[PDB]
RNA sequence: GGAGCCUCGGUUGGCCUCGGAUAGCCGGUCCCCCGCGGGGUCCGGUGCGGAGUGCCCUUCGUCCUGGGAAACGGGGCGCGGC
RNA sequence: CCCCGGAGCCCCGCGGACGCUACGCCGCGACGAGUAGGAGGGCCGCUGCGGUGAGCCUUGAAGCCUAGGGCGCGGGCCCGGG
RNA sequence: CCGCGGCGGUGCGCCGCGACCGGCUCCGGGACGGCUGGGAAGGCCCGGCGGGGAAGGUGGCUCGGCCGAGUGUUACAGCCCCCCCGGCAGCAGCACUCGCCGAAUCCCGGGGCCGAGGGAGCGAGACCCGUCGCCGCGCUCUCCCCCCUCCCGGCGCGCCGG
């Protein structure tokens, strides 16, 4: 009846400088600052979530806007805690700061 | 094509290759088991002799 | 001097050099030392025989 | 949702800093109370720091140039944009989210304003070193309303005081009903101080 | 048939040896000195007259295809699901709590009550207590908190099992075609046989909880993160 | 109150002293001055800050009945005045 | 101490691909910047002649158009509708 | 037609799992070698032998309530320090993480990610199939015994006989 996933930003694609590589996002996760407090979150599901005009299906659930692209949290990005996620589609740049709910749900607990 | 599987890994292959692995890390296990071992037989002879 | 890092290796860097990265040239193809039998059959005239002795 | 942070004691480029980077990120950030940071360098450094930026216009029509704005709220504004990507969308789209006021007013009055220690002179300069007050530097080099600003802030913490006072009168009856109650909270409170609270 | 004569070292290296094991089977001792044209193979039949027919066990084929797939190459490891080992995290126990993630009973605390044949946990969050019936469970998608029920003993049924919890409905042609076939059919309905089994378990767990303090509370709420909190930082 | 295109973000709140930094925070004044408060001195407390944003608030299944602790609190987008 | 028109087969010398357009098919390795310039292969393409498709075509050729469907690294090509 | 028996290739669309192998990337454990056969340290103390900062001391002055605090001087040891002779098991590159270099003197277990790329069966009365190399083992065709006890059988949850 609450919330099931952690707060994460998306804060941009993997790049050099001068060269992007689209296919590997940087996710900043809420209130997780060190390569050190990021162990937990590798292996974890996470999901661009958004709505769009068309309906789509659902999963347990009639027809609705909403669709999402899935990923997963694959390794830790650069010592401030900030993390790497690799998604199924390519995360569209729309949503370069925006919400990704990285779950729990792959859980090593 | 054969595929290299990595000797140092895949403890069979190191086998094919050099069969005497087998008997050195049957040692160094044991070994290692006998030092643990005493380790243990020291601590509890430091603690009885602090009690 | 410039171009190369050089010294003189341990017995492991001989080891984890031969098993991991050591691949034979064999009728001038390089072929993974997968068995004993390709070390053998280019330098058993040597009493070369296997990954072991090659190390040696 | 909101970062208030109250720009008073900060350094202007040190805050701007950490602000776009925020708001580059999604935060919908509100400074205020811009006219207490202070860039740190002394004074009349400052002041003729300024005063090149005035010197830079277009020659052939001012008019399109290089628009130096005086309010030390834009001052600061200005030294965010300089830190954002602004000619692309997502940089004007970031800098929409950035709010910032000449002192600070009704909205945000009343609202625990936060603090950035990394921006804070206090924490950055040393102790034997000079720093402009941009509401100083505003002033001198253009900025009006600086008594305004001012004088509205006197009725602005007078009417803290009073907010704070009772505050405090709250608190000092909590604590009065507390040691009221104790007994009959014992089995409550016991437990909370065995799970690391009120200690 | 005896058992292993050596036991396991580590995964594939024994403790004893070649010649250490020579002694202990004894290969001293167990030395074993030891130096169709008319006659059909496999059809056969009676029947009246001309006398009794030969058939043919498995009669070739009445059709082949105009090309085919040839084989593949052995492979040598690789496993059927039913054969594989089972896994479990430490900090999953018998009488544990969990926290079941992902289906309908998202954020539902609950207990463990034994790893299935399967690989998944069976779980109940006593029906009573949570809304969570004698349903499976992945480890996977279950955070395991610190909070242990001694269920130690309890007779759990022999006769659940992996088998029974297992979905069941829809064969094959029917009217098919039209506006019907098993779009109706409709619910899924609960079995006494289920319901029995259910108080069997909660019977049994229910006083156990009912012991700790709070406890059935504490089962009762459904975790969920809230402002301020972060699932790497707290613990369960 | 009913449907029905479209646009999307979100997925507990924090309702506030001023400020100081080679210092601060809170009490209570027995006592004194000013307009229940403000200022003062004096004393008593904290001060790697628990009268702590390392914080605070808020709870997150629904209902039943039939005991205790707690108990006159909550509501009717309850209604009129200051 | 015997014969494969039957040892039953991990090797079979009695006969041999699902494979074998031998300008075919298969397996190992190593390698792959390029103006000027050279060479190779194009089941790339245009027009015409000898052959050849018991080729296509008024039940619709050529050409033209195409937010239709495909192939080809590419040159280009095949389809659908008009 | 019911068998989803055996084999072969498949999934309409979206997904999830599992175990195996390749490769990485980290984590947690332990066991060892060497050295100035490591340096320091710790712990028990005893006997001596000196030297110095500076002391339960004394002294001039100051500041507080004979006592406490702050300066100052000569300086023994009743605060320590230092060297010199002689001797104990507690060490151990030490979870009291003070300072290396290493591993045939070295092994165990766990997690994250990426990947699977190949296909030694096209016989007419007898397999639609295994398997090569390596590990061992493991078992058996050799006998004994002991334990625990899952299925089943017996006797009183306990005991006895796969
Ligand atoms: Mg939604
Ligand atoms: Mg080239």
């Amino acid at each position: 009846s609450g919330r099931l996933w952690c707060k994460a930003i998306f804060a941009g694609y993997k790049r050099g400088l001068r060269n992007q590589r689209e296919h590997t996002a940087l996710l900043k996760i809420e209130g997780v600052y060190a390569r050190d407090e990021t162990e937990f979150y590798l292996g974890k599901r996470c999901a661009y979530v958004y709505k769009a005009k068309n309906n789509t299906v659902t999963p347990g659930g009639k027809p609705n806007k909403t669709r999402v692209i899935w990923g997963k949290v694959t390794r830790a990005h650069g010592n401030s805690g900030m993390v790497r996620a690799k998604f199924r589609s390519n995360l569209p740049a729309k949503a370069i700061g925006h919400r990704i709910r990285v779950m729990l749900y792959p859980s090593r607990i | 094509r054969v595929l290299k599987k990595n000797p140092l890994k895949n403890l069979r292959i190191m086998l094919k290759l050099n069969p005497y692995a087998k008997t050195m890390r049957r040692n160094t296990i044991l070994r290692q088991a006998r030092n643990h071992k005493l380790r243990v037989e020291r601590a509890a002879a430091a603690l009885a002799a602090k009690s | 001097e410039p171009y190369i890092a050089w010294g003189y290796p341990n017995l492991k860097s001989v080891n984890e050099l031969i098993y991991k990265r050591g691949y034979g040239k064999i009728n001038k193809k390089r072929i993974a030392l997968t068995d004993n039998a390709l070390i053998a059959r280019s330098l058993g005239k040597y009493g070369i025989i296997c990954m072991e002795d090659l190390i040696h | 949702q909101v970062l208030v942070l109250d720009g008073r004691g900060h350094l202007l480029g040190r805050l701007a800093a950490i602000v776009a980077k925020q708001v580059l990120l999604g935060r919908k950030v509100v400074v205020v109370r811009c006219e207490g940071i202070n860039i740190s360098g002394n004074f009349y450094r400052n002041k003729l720091k300024y005063l090149a930026f005035l010197r830079k216009r277009m020659n052939t029509n001012p008019s399109r140039g290089p628009y130096h704005f005086r309010a030390p709220s834009r001052i600061f504004w200005r030294t965010v944009r300089g830190m954002l990507p602004h000619k692309t969308k997502r940089g004007q789209a970031a800098l929409d989210r950035l709010k910032v006021f000449d002192g600070i007013p009704p909205p945000y009055d009343k609202k625990k304003r936060m603090v950035v220690p990394a921006a804070l002179k206090v924490v950055r300069l040393k102790p034997t070193r000079k720093f402009a007050y941009l509401g100083r530097l505003a002033h001198e080099v253009g900025w009006k309303y600086q008594a305004v600003t001012a004088t509205l802030e006197e009725k602005r913490k007078e009417k803290a005081k009073i907010h704070y006072r009772k505050k405090k009168q709250l608190m000092r009856l909590r604590k009065q009903a507390e040691k009221n109650v104790e007994k009959k909270i014992d089995r409550f409170t016991e437990v909370l101080k065995t799970h690391g609270f009120l200690v | 048939p005896h058992c292993s004569r050596n036991p396991v070292l580590v995964r594939g290296i024994g403790r004893y040896s070649r010649s250490a094991m020579y002694s202990r089977k004894a290969l001293y001792k167990r030395k074993y000195a030891a130096p169709v044209l008319a006659t059909v193979t496999k059809p056969v039949g009676g029947d009246k007259n001309g006398g009794t027919r030969v058939v043919k066990l498995r009669k070739m084929p009445r059709y082949y295809p105009t090309e085919d797939v040839p084989r593949k190459l052995l492979s040598h490891g690789r496993k059927p699901f039913s054969q594989h080992v089972r896994k479990l995290r430490a900090s999953i126990t018998p009488g544990t709590i969990l926290i079941i993630l992902t289906g309908r009973h998202r954020g539902k605390r609950v207990v463990f009550l034994k790893q299935l044949s399967s690989g998944l946990l069976l779980v109940t969050g006593p029906l009573s207590l949570n809304r969570v019936p004698l349903r499976r469970t992945h480890q996977k998608f279950v955070i395991a908190t610190s909070t242990k029920i001694d269920i130690s003993g309890v007779k759990i049924p022999k006769h659940l099992t992996d088998a029974y919890f297992k979905k069941k409905q829809l064969r094959k042609p029917r009217h098919q075609e039209g506006e019907i076939f098993d779009t109706e059919k409709e619910k899924y309905e609960i079995t006494e046989q289920r319901k029995v089994d259910q108080k069997a378990v909660d019977s049994q767990i229910l006083p156990k909880i009912k012991a700790v303090p709070q406890l059935q509370g504490y089962l009762r709420s459904v975790f969920a993160l809230t402002n301020g909190v972060y699932p790497h930082k707290l613990v369960f």
